[PDB]
């Protein structure tokens, strides 16, 4: 994917500092709350009615967590983000029927989240690094569309 | 579109930003050019460096502007009228761009107000710096002029009884070109000829025939389609340009002589405005 | 840049017919028409002011032909655009500091050109290989920008 090596540390070093299942659970249902339109996938979670009741839904965080479990295991893969998400690319294409437009606002919200969690350590250098990260992770998922 | 509670929401938000506002703004900035460096072609005449003077006044320039926006987002479109002309006829942002900035000030506020970005801010400021960057590109070409519309009658008026065979055609180069709007058809046959396509551009063709016959009232006249596409279809936005650029490909192969440069022009005005009311209920 | 066998033919079988005088001319004028603040890099073509103003000038016709040839000469070259357009790239960026979302605008308006000239026989399956070849040369020309 291409970082130089002071942003790979840079990405590093805070994820070290970051709760998967908070965070993951965060993520996703900002992603629902702010960019509502993304909830189409997941009408079999339940109650989507509200702000409070996509950040309380236990179905929303269960979710949210393995979304960024897997994410997290990408990062110690940084040199061949396309390969190591190759089979997770064809399934959300072929099985799953998710626009890799969703990728990048998930992408995007996981980045405010980073920011709102971790204040001035989150500097625009950081910022840029992560920026990259989640782009290239977006790319890596929609390699295999057709 | 801003809900009351959404104008709540940010006028509580950019209250907290307070004084800091142009520091706020100067350190969007800095994160769109290190994040975005692409940004940086538009201030060759700066000096980009961290801390700089020009990039400071940047900051609170627009920090300033969106205090105003604030203070009038019942009113937008007036009061940001002459920032509206200054990046339409002189700045030539592609607006591409306001997006970038947008998510850039979102990081800042996000940065800087943790007891105040709860979800529910979140979502309203991010709709309310859509709006303002909607209102800033609004002069750019600045919706349908009775010319525009002429021209718009004229060409639909000849694709006439093909507007359905145009339509289908549309979706089946669009389905080619950009294979990820197939993800909204999973129980569709899209092989070539297929008559769920067909159907489909037909419904897509006679809504836009609805569109042309009412075009000084679409909101109202494309009203249960904009419900339907936001509640339940949910098609994300970008996937709109999609189709309109096919669609205009379709139109400029079956029109040699009636696809002129000025009514090519109106006719993507037109396809935009739909788009627009089309996604305006999504949020 | 991959191309399959098929999508290769199409684009070479139409290019043979392209006149790059007309064609290169005409879709950089349409540019200026359709998406006007792309007028902002040539402030001394001229007049610019209606759609008659543009298609008609001259420097934009001169300049249209030079854009499309050097294109042309990236069709040559379609498994290394990146290498074939390095230098145009740092051209576009440190010298002209043109924003690069300006050449999809324009590969888009090629496409139609495309279209508009030859109407059926600009089918779904060409088109199709077009739009990869004008994504693949605007991310070549973006490439080198910092
Ligand atoms: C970088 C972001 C993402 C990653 C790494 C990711 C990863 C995953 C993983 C690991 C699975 C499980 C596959 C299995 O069953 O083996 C999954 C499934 C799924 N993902 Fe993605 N995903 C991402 C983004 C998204 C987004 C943004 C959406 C939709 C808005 C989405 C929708 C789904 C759905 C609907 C499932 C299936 C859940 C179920 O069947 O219970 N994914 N994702
Ligand atoms: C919320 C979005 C924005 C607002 C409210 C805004 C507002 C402003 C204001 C108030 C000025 C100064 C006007 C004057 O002093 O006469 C300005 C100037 C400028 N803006 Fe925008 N702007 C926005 C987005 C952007 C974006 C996204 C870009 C480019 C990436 C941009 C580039 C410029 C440039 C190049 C200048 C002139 C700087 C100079 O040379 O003095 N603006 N903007
Ligand atoms: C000019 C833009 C568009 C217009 C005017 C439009 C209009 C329509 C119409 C008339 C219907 C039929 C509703 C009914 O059953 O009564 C429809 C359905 C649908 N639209 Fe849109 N549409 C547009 C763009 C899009 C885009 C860009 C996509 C996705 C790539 C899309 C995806 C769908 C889907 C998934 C259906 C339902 C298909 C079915 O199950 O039959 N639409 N649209
Ligand atoms: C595939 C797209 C393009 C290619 C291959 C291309 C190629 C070129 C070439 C070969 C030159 C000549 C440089 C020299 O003489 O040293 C040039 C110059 C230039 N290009 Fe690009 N170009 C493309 C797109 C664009 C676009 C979309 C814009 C802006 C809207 C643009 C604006 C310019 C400008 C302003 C010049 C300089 C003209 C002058 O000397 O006044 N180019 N381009």
């Amino acid at each position: 994917m291409h970082l130089t090596p002071e942003e790979k540390s840079a990405v590093t070093a805070l994820w070290g500092k970051v709760n998967v299942d908070e965070v993951g659970g965060e993520a996703l249902g900002r992603l629902l709350v702010v960019y509502p339109w993304t909830q189409r996938f997941f009408e079999s979670f339940g109650d989507l009615s509200t702000p409070d009741a996509v950040m309380g839904n236990p179905k929303v965080k269960a979710h949210g967590k393995k979304v960024l479990g897997a994410f997290s295991d990408g990062l110690a893969h940084l040199d061949n983000l396309k390969g190591t998400f190759a089979t997770l690319s064809e399934l959300h294409c072929d099985k799953l029927h998710v626009d890799p437009e969703n990728f990048r606002l998930w992408g995007n919200v996981l980045v405010c989240v980073l920011a709102h969690h971790f204040g001035k350590e989150f500097t625009p250098p950081v910022q840029a690094a992560y920026q990259k990260v989640v782009a290239g992770v977006a790319n890596a998922l929609a390699h295999k569309y057709h | 579109m801003l809900s009351p509670a959404d104008k709540t929401n940010v006028k509580a938000a950019w209250g907290k930003v307070g004084a800091h506002a142009g520091e706020y703004g100067a350190e969007a900035f800095e994160r769109m050019f290190l994040s975005f460096p692409t940004t940086k072609t538009y201030f060759p005449h700066f000096d980009l460096s961290h801390g700089s003077a020009q990039v400071k006044g940047q900051g609170k320039k627009v920090a300033d502007a969106l205090t105003n926006a604030v203070a009038h987002v019942d009113d937008m479109p007036n009061a940001l009228s002459a920032l509206s002309d200054l990046h339409a006829h002189k700045l030539r942002v592609d607006p591409v761009n306001f997006k970038l900035l947008s998510h850039c000030l979102l990081v800042t506020l996000a940065a800087h107000l943790p007891a105040e970005f709860t979800p529910a801010v979140h979502a309203s400021l991010d709709k309310f710096l859509a709006s303002v960057s909607t209102v800033l590109t609004s002069k750019y070409r600045g919706v349908l002029s009775p010319a525009d519309k002429t021209n718009v009658k004229a060409a639909w008026g000849k694709v006439g009884a093909h507007a359905g065979e145009y339509g289908a055609e549309a979706f089946e180069r669009m389905f080619l070109s950009f294979p990820t709007t197939k993800t909204y058809f999973p129980h569709f046959d899209l092989s070539h000829g297929s008559a769920q396509v067909k159907g489909q551009g037909k419904k897509v063709a006679d809504a836009l025939t609805n569109a042309v016959a009412h075009v000084d009232d679409m909101p109202n006249a494309l009203s249960a389609l904009s419900d339907l596409h936001a509640h339940k279809l949910r098609v994300d936005p970008v996937n709109f340009k999609l189709l309109s650029h096919c669609l205009l490909v379709t139109l400029a192969a079956h029109l040699p002589a009636e696809f002129t440069p000025a009514v090519h022009a109106s006719l993507d005005k037109f396809l935009a405005s739909v788009s627009t009311v089309l996604t305006s209920k999504y949020r």
